[PDB]
């Protein structure tokens, strides 16, 4: 389909232009609130962890396509295995506060702990990039805090997502004539 | 006495995907409002479909130069999204982390020369089974499409799926180094002193692309 | 509605289970919708 | 056969706010009759809008005292629930175990000198970004308010609630030393023959002053 | 009603579950509601 | 309180044919369209019944030779599913994953002869308590059948099902070495001219041949 | 409908049980019903 080349507005030369037809497309898979809403692993710390989605890492799946969002809104739910008592503390609480028991604890349950946490921050919607301080996140973008005595692995997972405002999304550099990777196979 | 039940045995483990959300803990929130928030983007096949991003050629460009001598290749690239074209595409950007996929890749073909240049081109699909063509005269037999440079300088060009299977695999095989998915190649027929002009190419979802089966295999 | 699978109630009821969202007083799909097709100048069999 | 189930990993560990009441034990208890016995508060916000408690100055006292010089400032404090000045109000007490609430806190001002000591004052909200203004001059910029001293004798300023987050955060940040949140200055602009008379102030909760998110920080 | 978050019936009855309560025959929330508002004297624009 | 239930004891063991369906954990998968794709078959007895497949000889053989002589046994083989003749049969391809069956079994007699070669046969039934007949004098006290070659080439004969119990067991038992539960005996009465000429032989599933109990005992 | 034997609703709704499937717009059981029997010929009793 011949265009205006410089409008930017968009265009789909479909298939028919030069004969056939299209089929019926179906994209459950790539719906923004069933994609992001699974389990990932993240690196813990010893014992206070601020639950951050922004500490997810940029190679696994739900850590690299959440960063395609600039604007974010995601309940949190977490799965961490411990031992020892996991308190959990909202945003903005002096720190002091993972101390105390009256937090909502979660006593040692063999092996593993799951929890639904709400959106506690005081924005309306959070973000995944920042130019304010010149890390480089303000301290009011974490869903709280969490502290045991010797966290081992904790998993996130943000259900009801939603995503404003699309930033790139980066496949890895093929240095062969096409990317020839190892696929499974009997 | 009480309701028996069996525990039963095999079910109840975590599974990372499944459907159980988890119970809650600390209720009563209520969030401050978002309604009606500019820029919102639902399934990422949209922004895959509405927003086209460039492709990269020989010398990390996403331009294409006329070629001023007897060969008319412009560019030859094979057909899948771990190709080394496609790889700073957004498209294939997502087809990093899925494993197969169905449905049209449209093409688009901006010509960026001044106004006394003029040129047209070609592009065709090979579909796999022998060698890729290497003249405008061989690769007229395939479902090919032609366009001349003139006032609206954009071309777009849907890729046919063509495949024995339902769905291709996004991923190119490791050892598999036939690339039995296809080839599409983009010639140049003429130039009228076009010398040193360029063509920026672009890659965008199609009308009916669709993508299937989310994996996690560290972008690459 | 996301990636549940159950047909059951929840149990605990809905603020016990989310954030509860509040109103005040979606693009993509419309500018994925709003694409133009077709041709540009007059077209032949 | 029993109905079977599958005993779920992850649920049921014992959390500390949750929304399950436990199992009974010992039943059939009557209660002595309570009903219709006085002085019952339902919510704690009810009982911070509407009894007003005093605030903290130099010297351990509620009242400041007006200034016979050419500095004109009777008090300047930072706007937050952790403040000094704040800090024996019952608003403030309530506010030590939330992180964050949104809304006006009124300000009650009684003069309290003799019937012939008469003076007129100001109180000034100035936001976040700038240095807190000094002199009634630069302060008649914001969103100010004045009174004289009258017949009636109490004024009820209510401070405005400028953010731009939807929530600020009742704990003042332990590193961050720039109090982002705003200041609330009052100053007098003149006095006749009011010199060593006070001007007892208090906090109450506003029309619209609602808090969020309980935690438990331990009682400063 | 309280902290509770279960949409479903208790299963103990309602007297083995609390303590029941026996009439006979609040407060600051009227305190707060009769506010005195507006100004006192006679307001311009 | 929380539903009390009792975790009994003894049930939700992991049973290998259970009707309990797992949980799942990768959902939202569309298969790719089957419908109306050629050559299904449902129950595996519809293709024992619909396709006769051929029995076993002396000689690795399905047809079994006439014979110039005074003896006249073309063949003569114990009835069951396990048996030496039936062994490459399709029939007792399945009937060696089950314990027990019951109804018709249908052999089928193809005549592969010349047109100058003309024969007639007969085939008995010999129920089990003595020995089975060894001339075609003997035999014609069973529930027998006689054909002869002719324009139409094939004849089907439906064995009877004639047990004591409802079910017989498709497995000949280990020690035990009478096979009570019956033989099948064919002749020939007499032929012109039809030497080294042969008579191949099918069998198949009859109308109301149903089996049962599926077992796993290896494939012998 | 297969080896079940439950008489309950699944827990799980129909698509995260099965992989769903798709129409686009058996033999043997034809095949074995359309037999010849009877005899070929004139019969007697």
């Amino acid at each position: 389909t011949t265009s205006a080349g410089e409008s930017a507005d968009p265009v789909t030369a479909t298939v028919e232009n030069y004969g056939g037809e299209t089929q019926v497309q179906r994209r459950q898979h790539t719906d923004v609130s069933f994609i992001l809403d699974r389990f990932v692993k993240v690196t813990p710390k010893d014992q206070i962890n601020v639950l951050d989605l922004m500490q997810t890492p940029a190679h696994t799946l739900v850590g690299a396509l959440l960063r395609t969002a600039t604007y974010y809104f995601a309940d949190l739910e977490v799965a961490v295995k411990h031992e020892g008592n996991l308190t959990w503390v909202p945003n903005g609480a002096p720190e002091a506060a993972l101390d105390n028991t009256t937090n909502p604890t979660a006593y040692h349950k063999a092996p593993l702990t799951r929890l639904a946490l709400p959106y506690t921050a005081p924005h309306r919607v959070l973000a995944t990039v920042y130019n304010g301080e010149s890390r480089a996140l303000p301290t009011s973008f974490n869903y709280g805090a969490i502290k045991a005595t010797r966290v081992t692995e904790l998993l996130y997972r943000m259900k009801r997502a939603e995503t404003y405002c699309p930033r790139p999304l980066l496949a890895i550099h093929p240095d062969q004539a096409r990317h020839k990777q190892k696929i499974v196979a009997p | 006495g009480i309701f028996p039940v069996a525990c039963s045995d095999g079910y109840g483990g975590l599974v990372t995907t499944d459907p159980k959300t988890a119970d809650p803990a600390y209720g009563k929130v209520f969030n401050p409002p978002r309604n009606m928030l500019p820029g919102r983007f639902t399934n990422f096949l949209d922004v895959a479909e509405a927003c086209p991003t460039f492709l990269h050629f020989e010398g990390d460009v996403p331009y294409v130069t006329t070629k001023t001598d007897s060969d008319r290749v412009l560019a030859q690239f094979d057909l899948s999204l771990a190709a080394k074209h496609m790889s700073n595409t957004f498209l294939a950007g997502l087809a990093q982390y899925y494993t197969q996929y169905s449905g049209t890749i449209n093409l688009h073909f901006m010509f960026t020369g001044p106004t006394d240049a003029k040129a047209r081109y070609m592009i065709a699909y090979a579909p796999p089974g022998m060698e890729p063509p290497k003249t405008p005269e061989a690769a007229a037999h395939c479902i090919h499409a032609e366009w001349d440079t003139g006032l609206n300088s954009k071309f777009t060009f849907s890729i046919p799926y063509l495949s024995a299977a339902d769905y291709t695999y996004t991923a190119s095989d490791v050892a598999e180094t036939t690339n039995v998915q296809g080839w599409v190649c983009l010639f140049q027929i003429t130039h009228g002193k076009a010398d040193g002009d360029a063509l920026v190419v672009l890659a965008s979802a199609g009308k009916d692309f669709e993508l299937r089966l989310p994996v996690d295999a560290r972008t690459q | 509605s996301g990636n549940t699978g159950s047909i059951i109630n929840n149990y605990y009821m809905q603020q016990y289970q989310n954030s509860m969202d509040t109103q005040l007083g979606d693009w993509f799909s419309k500018l994925a919708s709003s694409a133009f097709s077709g041709l540009f100048g007059a077209l032949l069999a």
